[PDB]
Formats: C-alpha cells, structure tokens, sequence
C-alpha cells in the first residue's frame, strides 16, 4: 500500500500565526490527496480535496498545495478553533491510506 | 443536509462477529458509494473498505478477508461485518460517503476478552 | 474546446489521472480520443433517452443531471452542463468516481473497444510530462 507520512507529529501554533503541515507519499499519487480536520470526540471533517480544491463552508485561511509525492496544508492565520489533529489521505490506490496525523495545538 | 448514523453493539468478546449499520437521511443509499473507516484508541485512521453503486466492494487487505460490507436499499442504510474479532479491532468505527463530504459521528466498539 | 493531444495529456496528468487506480495516463487520453475526439462540448443523445456529455462522454442516466432524464441517479452530484466546460475538473472528478466502481474503465465503451489491449502509452509518447 502507499505509505503516507505527515510532519511534524505535533505543531505548536500561536493564535494568529501561519501554520504549515506536510504530507508525503511513498510514491506518486498525482493530486489524489485529501485533507481532514479532526477535533476531540468528533469525526474527521474534509477541508480540502484533490490536493487544492476548496469545499464550501470551509474558511479561506485553509489552503492545500503540492503534487506527486509532496503536499502541504497551510493555515494563513490560525484561529483558536483550528486546534485539532489533521490527517492527509490518498485515493490514488486501493487500499486508501491516511498519514499518521499532525496534532496542531496552542502555543 | 445529509446525515449518517452508526448503530450496533459497543461491547463484545473475542472471536465473535462485529456487526454495525449506518443509516442515511437526506440522501439515497442506492445513489452513491459508501465507506467504513476505523480509529483505534489513541491511534490514527485506517480505511476499512467501500461499496460502489454496482454493489462491488473493496476491502483493506489488512483485515484478511474478515470483512463484509452490504447495502439494504429498503431501509436506506448499509452495514459492516467483521468476523473473528480480537483486541486489535477495538476502535471507533465511522461510516462516510465515499467522497468524504459526510461522515457519521462514529461508534466505539470495544472487544473485551 | 478541442484539446490537442499533448495539451490534454498534461492536463490529465495535472488532474491526477496518471496511474489512477492502476490506469496509466495513456488509457485516459485514448478514451477521450475515441469517446469525443478531444472535444469538451461533445454531446450524444442515446436511444434510451439519456445523453452523453463532455470529453469522456459521461451519461445522464447514472452520473449527472440534465433535468431531462427520468432515471437520472446523478451519482456524481453535478448538473451535466458542468461536463461541457473547457475546464475538465468536473469531468475528471466524475470519471474518477466512475472508474472507482468495480467495472473500472470498462464503463467506457470506446476504451473497451479501441484502447484496452493496445499500446495505449503511445498516446502520450512525444509529450513533455
């Protein structure tokens, strides 16, 4: 299966700061990368699909970029409600796989 | 306004068969692809599998042919069946629409030996 | 819009079709060639009353809603008009869902009859990718 690796494992962010999360694929997956945000006791919520396509209702501060094997989720100016664990997931190959997650927490 | 809801036993013993169902409202079960995902406590996400419109299924090889996903068009819901469970199967199980736009809230299934 | 071969190859690659669920880029270019001849505005009314739309001739009986097909399941959750744009994003997203079904690319008659079994990678040969 395609192995997805996210970095860093934990990301400390001060409210108002720019946040950069990384996700890499063991092999090329084109633009078939999706980003999820998961808050405690809640189900993952899709924020970005197909690497950069935005979803209606999702704040503009969330932006996805990258292709092939290196992808990035950028939060231009993090707000307190953005603290959560973020996961990337590829859909280029079955079985679909998720990165190990990046825990974004307040600093 | 689509809503998914998982239901089933939250506690079971080793070797037994796990059986969960996900009921959908606001969308037709016969008009889309449906998936199951799980999250062991303190761990990340593992995709279990999905069923497409034609009824074809795709299962994660990590489950070793122990999984079944089926559709009940009459009650607008789909199910998950996982045989021979062990502690390794303890986790919050989530159902979601294949595109990922809507997820259930998850149901904790604990396999207590 | 009528795509040029390498122009489409590059677009589809940027849109993540190269090796999507096991299908090399050439397969997608070949399918577009034989289904619509690279024309995004292609439309073909079928006998059953449904219509095929776009560069990949996606049918309205199951995949999109043209508001004129009684059966319409609209599995891709999109108006068929979105498949007639020079922006292939909608067609690609729908094609990916289609191919994610058990039948894979067999969903496209043209691919099944003109691409499957041939040296499809020839369709991207000579293209900078």
């Amino acid at each position: 299966e395609i192995v997805m690796t996210q970095s860093p494992a934990t990301l400390s962010v001060s409210p108002g700061e720019r946040a950069t999360l990384s996700c890499r694929a063991s092999q090329s997956i084109g633009n078939n990368l999706h980003w999820y945000q998961q808050k405690p006791g809640q189900a993952p919520r899709l924020l970005i699909y197909y690497a950069s396509q935005s979803i209606s209702g999702i704040p503009a501060r969330f932006s996805g970029s990258g292709s092939g094997t290196e992808f990035t989720l950028t939060i231009s100016s993090l707000q307190s409600e953005d603290f959560a664990v973020y996961y990337c997931q590829q859909s280029n190959s079955w079985p679909y796989t998720f990165g190990g997650g990046t825990k974004v927490e307040i600093k | 306004q689509v809503q998914l809801q998982e239901s089933g036993p939250g506690l079971m013993k080793p070797s037994e068969t796990l059986s969960l169902t996900c009921s959908v409202s606001g969308d037709s079960i016969r008009s889309d692809y449906w998936s199951w995902i799980r999250q062991p406590p303190g761990k990340g996400l593992e995709y279990i599998g999905y069923v497409s419109y034609s009824g074809s299924t795709y299962y994660n090889p990590s489950l070793k042919s122990r999984v079944t996903i089926s559709v009940d068009t009459s009650k607008n819901r789909f199910s998950l069946k996982l045989n021979s469970v062990t502690a390794a199967d303890t986790a919050v199980y989530y159902c979601a629409r294949w595109d990922g736009d809507y997820w259930g809230q998850g149901i904790l299934v604990t396999v207590s030996s | 819009k009528v795509f040029g071969r390498c122009e489409l190859a590059a677009a589809m690659k940027r849109h993540g079709l190269d090796n999507y669920r096991g299908y090399s880029l050439g397969n997608w270019v070949c399918a577009a060639k034989f289904e619509s001849n690279f024309n995004t505005q292609a439309t073909n009314r079928n006998t059953d009353g449904s219509t095929d739309y776009g560069i990949l001739q996606i049918n309205s009986r199951w995949w999109c809603n043209d508001g004129r097909t009684p059966g319409s399941r609209n599995l891709c959750n999109i108006p068929c008009s979105a498949l007639l744009s020079s922006d292939i994003t909608a067609s690609v997203n729908c094609a990916k869902k289609i191919v994610s079904d058990g039948n894979g690319m067999n969903a496209w008659v043209a691919w099944r009859n003109r691409c499957k079994g041939t040296d499809v990678q020839a369709w991207i040969r000579g293209c900078r990718l």
